[PDB]
């Protein structure tokens, strides 16, 4: 497809994204819910820019234009979220073996002490 | 020979009695009561269920107050119940766990018991210190005690598997009178309302009428085909009912000296374990081996009701002196009060 | 035994020489007793639940 | 003051039920046995090896309490007092191996009685030493009193002690099969028969009763769960 | 993934939750061919 | 009254035949299992043979098997005992014994010293 | 679908957030560059390895249980689709078998609703029979009453979870604490149900094998094992869940933290399996001592085993692993779900309705009434 032609078609919607970010609270740039529709329209915008030159979104080089604005405009935000990951085996294995061991020990205790009275 | 001469004389006397009894049989109790109104259907309900016994109950006896009752179980316990509140008044541990009979003195001061130990034990209930203790042990029977009934606080009649009955003096512990004549295990006895006569039922298919003071057998009643297990006097004292292993109950009259009525049914093929009359004598309650108690119309020989609350063999039943309730003991370790 | 058979004969004589009444007379006495005490029979006449001690 | 008597009666009833709970523990733990024998059977020697109408013998095996009862001054008629023993763990029936035919008739009556249908029988075929001396001598033949003995063969499942000869093994196993024919004819699973070749002075008799009683209680528990 | 017999009910519940408890035949399924990502 | 009267009996030569009859009265004969017991001189009572209520089940003691035949006629209320090839060992007083309870597989105490449901016995002597 | 575009857009923002925060690739060898395809985010991967990622939740036909695969060329470039010469990530397994899995899950859903409904109906009647008829009371029946109660409570909670939580998708998205509270009670009552199967196995093994003579035991140890001990693995799991894997309503099954509860449960059921083997061994020995025929011995040994399987939960031990084969997995689902959701009905039928002692007692009291 076209590499040279597509890169100059990019700044149009790029700076257009740089004005919608201005009207919304600058201090609230990190919360995506502030501009969920504007950030989306920028994506659908970048979608067909590559399509008009015939390149297939995503493109190895058009990603750098999205990364380019993501470097200067989104850097003061927390990268942490719900991780949802299992603990390491040094922690996970004792968490499973101990209740299993206590189960066998608890059953044998019933066999021992029920008739003992 | 003299044995064949004494035996042939017995057949002559038996034929003479059979002809004397047939001369008086002018009518049947069924024919004279054919016109009276039947009692309908007697549907009693279980009012109390007395729990606490660990093994099968062999006997029970009501007190003269129609409230307290004693029961004997083969776990070795005598329990005196308050049937109104179902509370236990006394729990008497027995020396021998094989008890087969129990009795409540008319004064309410003593209870008796006995069984395979061949001993009738007397327990004082009104001792000063308050612990029920054995007051006397009546030894002398060479067989298991099957039934005992108090004449008063100082007299008691016993029946045993030694084919004999005895009258005891509780203070001295001696047999004042021995009643012999049965050829089988005497299973039950019933005192007359005046306590001057009593009838005994044995395993010789025969019932006998005894004089308490004279110590002699006055009348011998036959008609049953198997062992007589239970016996009860009619309220007036001129008749008595018997229950035998031939699955029949029979009513005998003392003055007519023969049988009057048979209480049987084709679907009943189990022996009778207990019999009792109502206050008026109209109802003859019988306990059976099929776990059931049948209420018979004594005058019409009709089945008037069934008590089907027990889960094992009904061993004993008794009606209060005021006729308010019937108590039933069974091998399922429970006593039930019916109204 | 001989002494057992002789005692049985002596007992059958005492039971044969008794005065018996007719069965009709005996049956009427039992029936007349039940009618005179039918009201006092709680099992025959169901007592009211107000005065039943086993309510 | 009717509330003062009704509260004193409930207090006495609570103290009685506390004692009855202790008596239930002792009663349910003890295993009762009935010892029945025949004419000159040898049961008195087994009791000796561990007026009065019944005799009681208490012994312990592996901390288990046993209470064996022996009938004393009772007449030869049993159809009434034998019903008292319908809830014992087992009936120990001692037989001296025609007194033998009398024991077979008594065993049939006990096995087929309607109240003893759920009671097991521990059969002690006693006097096995005296049976050997009689067969070895050969004075009186069992075929004269048991015609089917001439057609009898020792079962293949037999366990003869290597000391005795096949004549004694054939005789003692025929007598056992006489009792087992009665037991297998009416054995529907309610009760079982445990036959043992015993001598009156054997020390294994107490252990035999313990092992049979453990089998009876095991089969009772399996029947409660409907497994057997 | 648990894949144990005692986890069967939990696996069934987890699957239906993500399907929004839908049992109807879905409209033409999502393209996962060459035309898409 | 339950009555059992044994008939037959008498002197017979060794190898001879006899037939004993038991006339029963006072009970439903069809409901009871019947027995034959005997008491030899200087010996106790010994069970010989029994027969069920219907007559299908029949058992004998070993000493008489093949020689004695028991049978009952419920219509005539009679119990029979056919004794063939009699031996001097068969000399005894033969009693007709009834089981105590009806509809019962067990039969208790028929050989007791004192038993109510048993006849007076007939004498059978086998001598040359 | 608008909510799907919502979760797709934040994933793109989180991916460019991730590629920025992630340090540069350390290994000097050739590698595939960090890339965001239209749907998922891919980190730097070496050459010749095919990355695996869970399927997105952007569409109704997409199953998050399935995996997404992307291949890295040994030259260092991403996989190119042959038809169009395009960088392509494989999302085929996402919705390839969803309509057939959804059809099967529809049947299993109502199988669970009907099985637990029928179980509650029969067990409540069975519990009412053992409560009303005092004659049936004994130590075995006392443990049966507790066993029946676990089935009833477990079935009621499962029905509530299936009827209330499962269809309500907006409830899962809001993730209220009441959802995680119901899950804790669901896991506790589930674990009590299995541990009371162990209580039945221990009591039966003690009666038949170990302490035959003992007729009365202290049932306090069964109450502690059946009702009390299940609190231990449920609490440990709940604490580790609220710390490491805290998803909406704790509905995820991917976390290995589930084995904190299902581990001990499997251990309790394996002990029950060895109780059953010993019990069957004792029973077979009993039939051999009585010289029973070999034909009837086999029929009586299978019958005893078959009535003990629903009591002891043996079906969880013999079929503990779901096969990965799809046709055998479909058979496994219908078999196990049937045996799981109808277990309470089987226990109530075998041990109350078909119990001969219960039949004779009920027939007598009904005949009197
Ligand atoms: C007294 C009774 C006791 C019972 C004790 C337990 C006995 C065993 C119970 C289970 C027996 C059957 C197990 C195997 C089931 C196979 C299901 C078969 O493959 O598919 C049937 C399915 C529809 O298939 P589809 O058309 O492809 O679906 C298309 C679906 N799509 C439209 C969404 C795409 O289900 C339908 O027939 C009915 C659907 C609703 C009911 C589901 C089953 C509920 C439980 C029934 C049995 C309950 C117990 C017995 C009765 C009381
Ligand atoms: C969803 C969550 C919040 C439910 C929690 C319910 C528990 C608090 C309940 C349900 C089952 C109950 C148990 C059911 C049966 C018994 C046996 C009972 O003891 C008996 O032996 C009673 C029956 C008998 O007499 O045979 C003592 C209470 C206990 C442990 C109960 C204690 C309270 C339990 C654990
Ligand atoms: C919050 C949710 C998850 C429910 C958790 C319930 C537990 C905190 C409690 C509630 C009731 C408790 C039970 C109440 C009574 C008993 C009976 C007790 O045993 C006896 O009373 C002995 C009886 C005897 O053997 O005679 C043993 C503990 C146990 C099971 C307790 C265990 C702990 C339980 C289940
Ligand atoms: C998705 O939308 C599914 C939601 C809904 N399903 C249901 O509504 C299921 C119905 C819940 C069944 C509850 C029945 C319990 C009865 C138990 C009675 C036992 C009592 C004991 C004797 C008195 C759907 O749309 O399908
Ligand atoms: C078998 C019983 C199950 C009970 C399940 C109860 C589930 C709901 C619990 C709600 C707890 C309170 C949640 C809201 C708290 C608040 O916002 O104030
Ligand atoms: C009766 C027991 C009820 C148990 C209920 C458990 C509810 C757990 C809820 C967890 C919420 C999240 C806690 C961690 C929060 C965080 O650190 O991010
Ligand atoms: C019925 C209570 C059982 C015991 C408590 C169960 C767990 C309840 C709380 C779950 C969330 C815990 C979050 C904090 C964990 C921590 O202390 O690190
Ligand atoms: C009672 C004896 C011991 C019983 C031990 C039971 C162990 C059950 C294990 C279940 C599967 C555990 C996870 C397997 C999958 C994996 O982590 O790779
Ligand atoms: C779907 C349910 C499956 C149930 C499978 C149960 C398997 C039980 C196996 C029992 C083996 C018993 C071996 C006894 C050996 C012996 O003592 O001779
Ligand atoms: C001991 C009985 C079953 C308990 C263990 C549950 C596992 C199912 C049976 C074997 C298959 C388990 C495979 C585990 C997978 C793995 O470890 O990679
Ligand atoms: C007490 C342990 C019992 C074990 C019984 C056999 C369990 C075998 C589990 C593994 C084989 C069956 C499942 C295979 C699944 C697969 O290959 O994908
Ligand atoms: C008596 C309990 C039975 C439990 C198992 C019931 C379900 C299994 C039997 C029926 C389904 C068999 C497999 C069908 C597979 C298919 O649909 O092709
Ligand atoms: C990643 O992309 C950048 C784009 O400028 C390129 O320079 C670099 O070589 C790439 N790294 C790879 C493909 O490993
Ligand atoms: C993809 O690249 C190969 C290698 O050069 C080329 O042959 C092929 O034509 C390309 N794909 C298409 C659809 O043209
Ligand atoms: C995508 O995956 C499926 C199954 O996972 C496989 O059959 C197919 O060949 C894969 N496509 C490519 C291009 O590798």
């Amino acid at each position: 497809c076209n590499e040279t032609g597509m890169l100059e078609r990019l700044p149009l919607c790029g700076k257009a994204f740089a004005d919608m970010m201005g009207k919304v609270d600058v201090w609230k740039w990190c919360n995506l819910s502030e501009f969920i529709v504007y950030y989306e329209s920028f994506t659908n915008c970048t979608e067909m820019e590559a399509n008009v030159v015939g390149c297939y979104w995503p493109n190895p080089l058009a990603q750098g234009f999205i990364t380019g604005i993501h470097r200067q405009f989104f850097s003061n935000c927390t990268v942490d979220r719900v991780h949802l990951e299992d603990p390491p085996d040094e922690v996970l294995i004792p968490l499973i073996v101990i209740p299993v061991v206590l189960t066998v020990a608890m059953a044998g205790l019933v066999v021992w002490r029920s008739k003992r009275t | 020979s003299e044995l064949d001469q004494l035996r042939q004389e017995a057949e002559q006397l038996k034929n003479q009695i059979r002809d004397a009894r047939k001369a008086c049989a002018d009518a049947t109790l069924s024919q004279i009561t054919n016109n009276i109104d039947p009692v309908g259907r007697i549907q009693m309900r279980t009012r109390r269920t007395l729990r606490g016994h660990l093994a099968k109950i062999y006997a029970m006896h009501w007190g003269t107050d129609s409230r307290l009752l004693v029961s004997a179980s083969q776990d070795g316990k005598l329990i005196i119940w308050d049937s109104y509140t179902t509370n236990k008044v006394h729990a008497i541990p027995l020396r021998s766990s094989w008890v087969m009979t129990c009795a409540y003195a008319p004064s309410g001061n003593y209870v008796a018991c006995g069984g395979l130990d061949n001993i009738c034990s007397i327990y004082n209930l009104k001792t000063r210190e308050g612990n029920v203790r054995v007051s006397r042990e009546l030894a002398g029977h060479t067989g298991y005690l099957s039934c005992c009934r108090f004449l008063d606080d100082n007299q008691i009649v016993t029946s045993s598997g030694d084919t004999t009955c005895a009258l005891w003096d509780i203070e001295t512990g001696q047999q004042t009178t021995t009643f012999t004549g049965h050829t089988g295990d005497v299973m039950s006895l019933s005192l007359a309302p005046d306590t001057r006569l009593f009838v005994s039922g044995a395993c010789d298919a025969s019932a006998k009428l005894w004089d308490v003071r004279e110590g002699m057998c006055r009348q011998t009643f036959t008609g049953h085909e198997s062992d007589i297990n239970a016996i009860c006097f009619f309220p007036n004292g001129n008749a008595f009912a018997t229950g035998s292993d031939d699955a029949t109950c029979r009513l005998f009259d003392l003055r007519a000296d023969q049988e009057l009525m048979t209480y049987s049914h084709d679907n009943i093929i189990c022996g009778i374990t207990s019999v009792s009359f109502s206050k008026s004598g109209r109802l003859l309650l019988a306990g059976y081996d099929d776990f059931n108690c049948n209420v018979w119309d004594a005058l019409k020989a009709d089945r008037a009701g069934v008590l089907a609350g027990h889960d094992n063999r009904v061993s004993c039943l008794g009606v209060t002196d005021d006729g308010m309730a019937v108590a039933t003991g069974s091998w399922d370790s429970f006593l039930k009060i019916w109204n | 035994s001989i002494a057992q058979a002789r005692k049985l004969v002596e007992q059958l004589k005492m039971e044969a020489n008794i005065d018996r009444i007719k069965v009709s007379k005996a049956a009427a006495d039992l029936m007349a007793y039940c009618e005179a005490h039918a009201k006092e029979d709680p099992l025959l006449t169901p007592v009211p639940a107000s005065e039943n001690p086993f309510r | 003051d009717q509330r003062n008597e009704e509260k004193a009666q409930r207090e006495a009833n609570k103290k009685i039920e506390k004692q009855l709970q202790k008596d239930k523990q002792v009663y349910r733990a003890t295993h009762r046995l009935l010892l029945l024998g025949a004419g000159e059977s040898g049961k008195n020697t087994i009791v000796k090896q561990m007026t009065s109408g019944i005799f009681e013998t208490k012994f312990q095996v592996d901390k288990v309490n046993f209470h064996m009862f022996d009938v004393g001054a009772q007449r030869d008629e049993r159809r009434k007092w034998i019903q008292c023993f319908n809830d014992v763990t087992a009936i120990i029936f001692v037989v001296a191996s025609n007194r033998l035919q009398a024991a077979l008739k008594l065993f049939d009556s006990i096995w087929n009685n309607k109240w003893l249908r759920d009671t097991s029988v521990i059969l002690f075929l006693n006097k096995q030493d005296l049976l050997a001396e009689k067969v070895l001598a050969g004075k009186s033949k069992i075929e004269d009193y048991f015609p089917e003995f001439a057609r009898y063969t020792t079962p293949e499942d037999a366990t003869p002690e290597p000391g005795e000869d096949p004549r004694v093994t054939r005789a003692k196993y025929f007598i056992r099969d006489e009792f087992l024919r009665i037991s297998t004819a009416s054995g529907d699973g309610r009760h079982y028969c445990y036959p043992h070749f015993t001598c009156a002075v054997d020390t294994e008799n107490i252990r035999r009763v313990f092992n049979d009683c453990r089998d009876i209680i095991q089969r009772m528990h399996l029947r409660q769960y409907e497994l057997l | 993934k648990c894949n144990t017999a005692t986890c069967a009910t939990q696996r069934l519940a987890n699957f239906l939750v993500h399907s929004s408890k839908n049992f109807g035949p879905i409209l033409p399924p999502t393209n996962v061919g060459s035309n898409t990502y | 009254q339950v009555q059992l009267q044994e008939s037959g009996g008498g002197l017979v030569q060794p190898g001879g035949s006899l037939r004993l009859s038991c006339a029963a009265s006072g009970f439903t004969f069809s409901n009871y299992k019947m027995n034959w017991v005997r008491q030899a001189p200087g010996k106790g009572l010994e069970w010989v043979s029994d027969i069920s209520q219907s007559g299908a089940s029949i058992s004998y003691t070993g000493s008489v098997k093949g020689r004695f035949t028991i049978s009952r006629d419920n219509a005539k209320n009679t119990l029979y005992l056919q004794m063939n090839s009699l031996k001097p060992e068969d000399t005894a007083v033969y009693y007709c014994a009834r089981c105590p309870a009806p509809f019962t597989r067990d039969c208790f105490d028929v050989t007791s010293t004192t038993y109510a449901y048993r006849g007076q016995g007939t004498q059978v002597t086998v001598s040359s | 679908y608008v909510v799907g575009r919502k979760k797709m857009m934040d994933a793109q923002y989180k991916c460019y957030d991730r590629m920025q925060q992630l340090p540069a690739y350390q290994g000097e060898g050739p590698y595939c560059n960090r890339t965001w395809d239209g749907w998922l985010c891919w980190d730097d991967t070496p050459a010749g390895v095919l990355s695996y990622q869970f399927c997105p939740d952007y569409f109704p036909d997409f199953d998050p249980s399935e995996k997404v695969t992307k291949y890295c060329d040994e030259k260092g470039v991403w996989f190119k689709h042959p038809e169009n010469n395009r960088t392509w990530s494989n999302y085929t397994m996402c919705n390839a078998f969803t309509p057939e899995k959804l059809k099967n899950a529809y049947v299993l859903y109502y199988l669970a609703i009907v099985g637990h409904s029928l179980s509650i109906f029969t067990l409540v009647i069975s519990l009412g029979i053992f409560v009303f008829f005092r004659s049936l009371g004994c130590q075995r029946v006392t443990l049966h009453k507790n066993m029946f109660l676990t089935y009833i409570l477990n079935s009621m909670i499962i029905i509530i979870h299936l009827v209330e939580v499962v269809p309500n998708g907006e409830l899962v998205r809001r993730d209220p604490v009441s959802c995680k509270i119901l899950h804790f009670f669901h896991q506790y009552m589930m674990a009590c149900n299995y541990f009371w199967m162990l209580c039945e196995g221990i009591y039966l093994h003690t009666l038949i094998v170990v302490a035959v003579f003992t007729e009365k035991q202290r049932l306090r140890w069964y109450y502690l094992l059946g009702w009390g001990f299940p609190l231990v693995p449920t609490t440990i799991h709940a604490i580790t869940r609220a710390v490491y894997f805290n998803d909406n309503c704790w509905l995820s099954v991917e976390t290995h933290l589930l084995y904190i509860i299902h581990g001990p449960v499997m251990a309790a059921l394996v002990v029950n399996f060895f109780f059953l083997l010993n019990i069957v061994r004792v029973l077979v020995t009993k039939m051999r001592e009585t010289h029973e025929a070999e034909s009837h011995m086999y029929l009586k040994a299978v019958k005893a085993t078959m009535i003990l399987v629903p009591l002891l939960g043996i079906q969880f031990v013999v079929f503990p692993w779901r096969p990965s084969n799809k046709m055998l997995g479909k058979i496994y689902d219908y078999v196990m779900h049937s045996l799981i959701h109808f277990q309470g009905f089987f226990v109530a039928t075998i041990y109350c309705f078909c119990n001969n002692e219960v039949q004779t007692t009920v027939k007598r009291q009904w005949a009197q009434f």
